[PDB]
């Protein structure tokens, strides 16, 4: 074989083994110089004394083929040696390996503990502890040989680098290189290797770094274009602020352009409210920033926001605004700061790289990591089947009408500890103590009376019953310490009753039946993503943590952020937040205190934790969840008449766009009052007539049984009841106005490509109900939890405008009142179940989860003023619910919609749900031969001037260097930085100067030569209209610069040719497997981006008529609210991947100092609705963000899943492109016959897997070829004879007799 | 006013007080105005409850 008879092929001359391990064995061998009486194939112990450990592990060595034991090089100085035979039986015996395990777990824990004088001397001992290692393992396997050295296994080199650097820490460098005494700690990666089971988790992990080798350039490509792309339209934008007028009338000089710079420079005369550390940004567009009647809105002025971290000004800083968009990081700051200084037009800019950069390649990054994980799984189960290849008690507590009983109990019990709150009656209080009495008397009566009917031989045995017994001895053991003020955590193991429902409603017990069989799995991921973070934690503490302390001052306020690594309980917390996708905020501070060194650490913890590590926790949740009847003879015509439906369909979309268009501002529009009122009446006619013509086609029983005409239904009721109030008195409700958005559903079901995405909508709201109620049950368990930890103790003294009392100053609520301040709750606040629920969204989402613990880490006590991190501790409760709340239950709505359209896309491909993968590869590739034509070549001139035209238009290597000067062109670009010379200037003009002619020769020589079908290439579009614009932008003298041609209109096509080189990135394997994918899956992805924007359409019209007018709290002002349909469709892109929802619900439901709507003065009230808010925003959240989002998902996982599958068994249908590129130069009239002479040289001339080798005529007369009249075949006889080459040489010539009946059955 | 007013029959519980809604004041002068109390179960602890007079 390739490993399995090359080490023993090897054997035979070169170096043989010398000893084996398997159930405590420790032979002694040799390379066939002197060997003494080893294994011939005795499988006895007769002959020595030490052999006898490896005699009896001849079944245990052979188990799979060689997993058992490793086998040493026998090569340097093994015989006649008495110390390296030592070296043998000390490496080998498991008591040396067991020691070093427990060595670098006590020196994990020295790492957690600020350091002291005795843990340097401690230090010490550890490195001496560790070269015994080595000098022991070096001495029994030589430095460095061929075979099996020490440092040839990746495992020795990690224990050998950080040996050599603790002798450099250690020895000299006291000061300088702090940085590589923090790499010690890798060590701790050898401590994997103890949990059973990891080599299933590390070796998927090592198959996804090395398969994302060609999605990593293609993503550092499209990154290049977007930094690009958005430094050329915002450098400089970011700088814009409103600045006073110079004045007119007073001081500061009378003018002069040095007094004016001097006044407009000072930080002074520049416009902030008394808050906001950072300015306000202002613009010049139509929806920008507005500045205040005295100011001016200039462009350069003093410092970019975030420190000046977040810019376009250079291209380093535009690629760091530009990754931190596709990796979705706090992007709705940069995507406010960028529209409130350029206009809200930019929201284009926004949606194409959201588009392509996290809906696109963070889901190639998916499918990879899943790919690699199953892979890794289906190698592990396949090698697992090799290994297996009193007498009336029984008639009352065995009654199945008596455990119906308990069921009542527990359900009881369950809503009794949900009711318990902060500040309830006393009467409220005495029934929920009473309940208590009642509830535990009941399960101490059921566990009696079910060991003397199943006497406790058998009650022990059913797992529901010791689980059960448990419950029943910490309810005693509650009650005996009742009064007792003493520990009373006992009293804590109440909230474990909720588990002993499980029994009952079975998608509970369904689903924890899979987490008790797949277990192992899930703690060998769980243990990985924690040695990450431990790893992490203390590199980053040694690199970071002092210059948090030496630097203090720079922060604001002079003081330690909340986030910080100044020891190792933060360093975990900062590390932490980053997996849950959170690292640009923590890097900002980073960078201000310290070098450049916090960018790569911040990227490395990304790119681990939440690219690779929680992408495997999904893959991981895949693999384991008369005159009567001519009339309806009339309707029934209309009702299919195709020129009718288009009607239909025409007035349903014109008057839902006359629905945006009411606003606020339109009672100062008086005729589209009117417009919109007439619209009324014609459609509550109009709805009338279609219903009945619908009611005499289709009838009564099958019209109002159907899905889509019940919604039809309530459409019609809701304008009759609209109607007859403003036929007498009542204006009309303006909610069932807009029930008519609801009818454009049924047309969007029809656009083509619809019907898998709408099928995988239908199929999988069952599936989707039902991990909401698990979900609804788990966070329950921890919403009484928060409850009983938080209730009552978010409460905290504050100032008269916003700012929180020390706790010197006050103490408690006494002192708050006393002098007159205000004692306050918290928004997000713990104080009963439902706020839970509200608080626990907020900490699983990610999105307000920084108030909600910095509270929940403050608290000491009810009625005492919180001090800051007095029970820092708390953070444990938040990393237990977003393991098991978050990362557990909100990606299983992924692995739903993955599964359900897998199944729909078999469906509407015409497919079979009853044939193997195996056999529809082999159906894939006859479909793919039989809908097959050769290309016809463009053909060439006989003029001589445009002949030679052509002829060095198709030349390859006048191709290629079109693109090279492309990528010149562009690269010239991405040195434009802000603030540049203008000498600087006019040397990239005279150099674009020069670029503008000779793309005005290669694109007239391409169309001399070359003609009409120039313009059917639509790369050839764009690089034709570039050269006319950009030769109509240096021509014309008199450039009359009144909007004429927008330098931003001509920069963009600059950098949109390109895309050329994706044509290019078609040699390379990897890259053109990804952009197939990528191809074949990009009109079901446009159908969820149009899907997407008809529910943010329903959003935006509503969401306009409850949110109009309130007041400007949270994250809603004056540039962003539902005031106009253009500025909702703002906000809800931004909600659409939750993104600052946190603060959209503090507006919309502050209820709290708010105007009450006056009907008679004509004021609409500026209130909140906390209801309709959370009714609003839950209900948004989980349509658009949990089960749309998650279809880009779903379809990028089926498409590449597909295309991959063909590379290693199928054809990729590029390889038919190949065929049909080179049958053209044997063929170029496309007469699609070629002769019997050329094709010995067409075989050739092939691509693998397609290509026949050389001598070809042996291998032709193989396979018969129907040859028509006069020695001419045809394409379709030799494209179908190679697939049988192809399906025949892969796996086995059996299975090439599973592709003739595909070849018979369609043809 | 004074910081201590009873406003009820003898007997009666003030501030921060435990009760059982039979010694409760009717009001009570405790920071610069006149308030009501009513006898409220406070949380203090796991499933636990102190029950003191409080004001509404
Ligand atoms: C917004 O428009 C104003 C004009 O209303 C521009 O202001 C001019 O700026 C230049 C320097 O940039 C001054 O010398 C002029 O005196 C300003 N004009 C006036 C009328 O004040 C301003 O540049 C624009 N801001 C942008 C494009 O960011
Ligand atoms: C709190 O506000 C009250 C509301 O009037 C202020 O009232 C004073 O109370 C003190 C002590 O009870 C009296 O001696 C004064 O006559 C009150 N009036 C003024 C103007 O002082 C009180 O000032 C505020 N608290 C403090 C500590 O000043
Ligand atoms: N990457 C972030 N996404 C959230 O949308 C943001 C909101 O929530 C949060 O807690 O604080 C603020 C900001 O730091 C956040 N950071 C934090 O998570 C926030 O703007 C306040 O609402
Ligand atoms: C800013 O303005 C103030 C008064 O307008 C002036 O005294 C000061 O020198 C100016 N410059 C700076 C750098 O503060
Ligand atoms: C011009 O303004 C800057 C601050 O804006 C100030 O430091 C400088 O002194 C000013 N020039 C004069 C002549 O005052
Ligand atoms: C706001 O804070 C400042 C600074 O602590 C304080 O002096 C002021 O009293 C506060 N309240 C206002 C301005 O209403
Ligand atoms: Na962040």
């Amino acid at each position: 074989d390739k490993g399995r008879g090359a080490n023993k092929d090897r054997d035979g001359s070169a170096h043989p083994d010398q000893a084996l391990e398997q159930g405590s064995r420790l032979p002694a061998r040799m390379r066939n110089i002197f060997p003494a009486e080893l294994a011939s194939t005795p499988l006895e112990d007769f002959d020595p004394f030490y052999k006898n450990k490896k005699t009896f592990v001849v079944v245990t060595k052979a188990g799979d083929i060689f997993r058992f034991s490793g086998e040493k090089s026998l090569w340097m100085l093994d015989p006649f040696t008495p110390i390296r035979r030592v070296a043998i039986s000390t490496m080998v015996q498991p008591i040396f390996s067991y020691f070093i395990m427990i060595t670098i777990l006590i020196h994990c824990i020295f790492m957690i503990m600020p350091a002291t004088q005795t843990t340097y001397i401690l230090e010490l001992v550890f490195l001496s502890i560790y070269t015994i290692e080595v000098v022991v393992k070096v001495l029994a396997r030589g430095f460095i040989l061929h075979p099996f050295a020490y440092l040839r296994d990746p495992w020795n080199w990690l224990d050998f680098l950080v040996t050599l650097i603790g002798y450099i820490t250690l020895v000299v460098d006291l000061g300088h290189l702090y940085a590589l005494r923090a790499f010690r700690v890798l060590r701790s990666w050898r401590t994997v290797t103890i949990v059973p089971g990891w080599r299933t988790i590390v070796d998927a992990l090592s198959l996804s770094i090395t398969s994302l080798k060609d999605l990593v350039l293609l993503l550092l490509f499209s990154l290049f274009v977007f930094a690009v792309l958005g430094l050329q339209i915002y450098m400089g934008v970011l700088t814009q602020k409103c600045v006073k007028h110079f004045p007119a009338d007073g001081s500061w000089g009378n003018f002069t352009d040095e007094r004016w710079f001097n006044y407009t420079s000072n930080s002074s005369h520049w416009y902030i409210p008394d808050d906001w550390i950072e300015y306000p940004l202002c613009g010049n567009s139509s929806g920008a920033g507005m500045c205040p009647p005295g100011y001016t809105c200039l462009q350069g002025y003093g410092g970019n926001p975030n420190y000046g971290y977040t810019s376009f000004d250079t291209f380093g800083w535009a690629f760091l605004s530009v990754f931190r968009l596709v990796t979705l990081d706090y992007w709705e700051d940069l995507y406010q700061l960028a529209l409130r200084s350029a206009g809200p037009w930019h929201i284009l800019f926004f949606i194409i790289v959201v588009f392509y950069g996290t809906f696109c390649f963070l889901n190639f990054i998916l499918a990879v990591v899943v790919m690699s994980y199953t892979h890794m799984v289906k190698r592990a189960d396949e090698e697992k089947a090799a290994e297996r290849e009193q007498g009336a008690i029984g008639a009352v507590v065995l009654s199945p009408f008596f455990e119906l009983f308990i069921a009542v109990i527990i359900v009881l019990n369950i809503t009794f500890m949900a009711l318990d709150h902060h500040d309830m009656n006393i009467e409220f209080e005495r029934i929920l103590r009473t309940g208590n009495y009642i509830f535990t008397s009941i399960y101490i009566v059921e566990a009696v009376l079910k060991i003397i009917a199943l006497s406790p031989k058998f009650y022990f045995k059913d797992s529901w019953n010791v689980f059960d017994f448990i419950i029943v001895v910490f309810a005693i053991l509650e009650l005996g310490l009742e009064g007792v003020q003493g520990l009373s955590v006992f009293r804590s193991f109440r909230l474990l009753r909720v588990f002993r429902l499980a029994k009952f409603w079975p998608t509970l017990n369904n689903f924890m039946s899979v987490m008790t069989k797949s277990y192992g799995a899930f703690v060998n991921v769980m243990y990985v993503m924690f040695l990450l973070l431990f790893i992490f934690a203390i590199i980053g503490m040694q690199l970071f943590g002092m210059n948090y302390i030496d630097n203090m001052e720079r922060f604001p306020d002079g003081d330690l952020p909340r986030w910080n690594f100044t020891d190792f309980l933060h360093s975990f917390m900062i590390v932490f937040r980053a997996l849950c996708g959170e690292w640009i905020e923590s890097m900002w501070d980073c960078m201000l205190v310290g070098d450049w060194s916090c960018i790569p650490f911040f990227v490395a913890v990304f790119f681990v934790g939440n690219l690779v590590i929680l992408n495997l926790l999904i893959a991981l949740l895949l693999n384991n969840y008369r005159m009567w009847s001519n009339i309806r003879r009339v309707c029934f015509l209309l009702a299919k008449n195709k020129y009718f439906q288009k009607f239909v369909t025409a007035v349903l979309v014109i008057t839902s766009v006359l629905l945006a268009l009411e606003d606020i501002y339109l009672p100062q529009r008086p005729v589209l009052v009117n417009i919109t009122l007439y619209v009324d009446y014609v459609l509550t006619a109009f709805f009338v007539i279609e219903m009945i013509i619908m009611l005499f086609a289709v009838g009564f029983k099958k019209y109002f049984t159907s899905k889509w005409y019940w919604l039809d239904f309530i459409v019609v009721v809701a304008y009759l009841l609209n109607f007859v109030l403003m036929c007498a008195g009542i204006e009309a409700l303006q909610t069932l106005r807009l029930l008519r958005v609801f009818r454009l559903f049924r047309p969007l079901s029809k656009v083509n490509g619809m019907q898998v995405v709408t099928s995988t909508l239908v199929e999988a709201v069952p599936h989707i109900f039902n991990v909401i109620l698990v979900g609804i049950f788990f966070w329950l368990v921890f919403a009484i939890m928060g409850v009983q930890l938080f209730a009552g103790k978010f409460y905290k003294c504050v100032d008269e405008n916003s700012t929180v009392l020390s706790h010197e100053i006050t103490m408690d609520r006494n002192d708050c009142l006393h002098e007159n301040y205000t004692w306050e709750n918290s928004p997000m606040n713990f104080d009963h179940v439902g706020n839970a629920y509200l608080s626990l969204l907020q900490v699983a989402t990610f999105k307000g989860w920084l108030q909600i613990m910095n509270d929940a880490i403050d608290s000491r006590e009810v009625h005492k003023q919180p001090i800051r991190e007095t029970n820092i501790y708390m953070y444990l409760y938040f990393i237990f619910f977003i393991v098991f709340g978050s990362f557990f239950i909100l990606k299983l709505f992924v692995c739903i919609l993955i599964d359900i359209f897998r199944q729909q896309r078999r469906k509407a491909e015409g497919l079979s749900a009853t044939d193997s993968r195996t056999q529809l590869i082999y159906r894939r590739a006859v479909m793919r031969t039989m809908s097959a034509k050769p290309v016809k070549r463009i053909p060439k001139p006989t003029c001589h001037p445009q002949s030679l035209m052509y002829d060095i238009s198709v030349n390859r290597k006048f191709e290629y260097t079109m693109m090279i000067l492309i990528i010149l062109n562009v690269a010239v670009m991405a040195i434009d930085h802000y603030g540049q010379s203008m000498e600087f200037s006019e040397v990239l003009d005279y150099l674009n100067l020069i670029f503008i002619i000779i793309f005005f020769v290669e694109c007239v020589i391409k169309v001399s030569g070359l003609r009409h079908h120039y313009f059917k290439d639509p790369w050839n579009i764009i690089d034709f209209l570039y050269v006319v614009l950009a030769i109509a932008g240096l021509m014309l003298s008199d450039v009359i610069e009144k909007y004429f041609i927008s330098p931003t209109l001509l920069r963009i096509l600059r950098i949109l040719r390109v895309g050329r080189l994706l044509r290019y990135f078609q040699s390379a394997r990897g890259m053109r497997l990804l952009l197939l994918a990528l191809r074949k899956a990009l009109r079901t992805l446009f159908n969820v981006s149009f899907l997407l924007f008809v529910i943010m359409f329903v959003y935006a019209v509503f969401g306009m008529e409850f949110f109009m007018h309130i007041r400007d709290a949270g994250a809603i002002d004056d540039v962003y609210n539902f005031k106009t349909f253009g500025q909702s469709i703002i906000l809800l892109f931004q909600l659409a991947t939750s993104a600052g929802w946190d603060g959209v619900y503090f507006a919309i439901a502050n209820e709290e100092d708010c105007r009450a709507p006056d009907h008679e003065l004509g004021y609409p009230g500026n209130c909140g609705s906390r209801a309709l808010g959370i009714a609003y925003l839950v209900s948004y959240l989980i349509i658009t963000c949990l089960v749309v989002i998650n279809m880009y998902a779903a379809v990028i996982l089926d498409y590449v899943l597909e295309v991959y599958e063909d590379s290693k068994e199928g054809l990729t249908d590029d390889d038919y492109d190949m065929f049909f590129e080179v049958w053209q130069q044997f063929d170029p009239e496309a007469t699609q016959y070629i002769r019997y002479d050329q094709l010995s040289e067409l075989l050739e001339a092939l691509q693998p897997p397609l290509q026949v080798q050389k001598p070809n005529k042996y291998k032709i007369l193989s396979m018969n070829i129907p040859i028509c009249k006069d020695d001419h075949i045809f394409y379709k006889d030799v494209l179908e004879a190679l697939v049988k080459d192809v399906f025949s040489r892969r796996g086995s010539p059996v299975e090439a007799g599973d592709v003739q009946a595909p070849n018979v059955d369609e043809a | 006013a004074k910081d201590g007013d009873v406003e009820g029959p003898a007997g009666c519980k003030k501030y921060d007080v435990e009760c059982d809604s039979g010694e409760c004041c009717q009001k009570q002068y405790l920071w610069y105005k006149w308030r009501p109390l009513d006898c409220r179960c406070l949380k203090s602890g796991f499933f636990s409850s102190k029950c003191v007079c409080r004001d509404v």
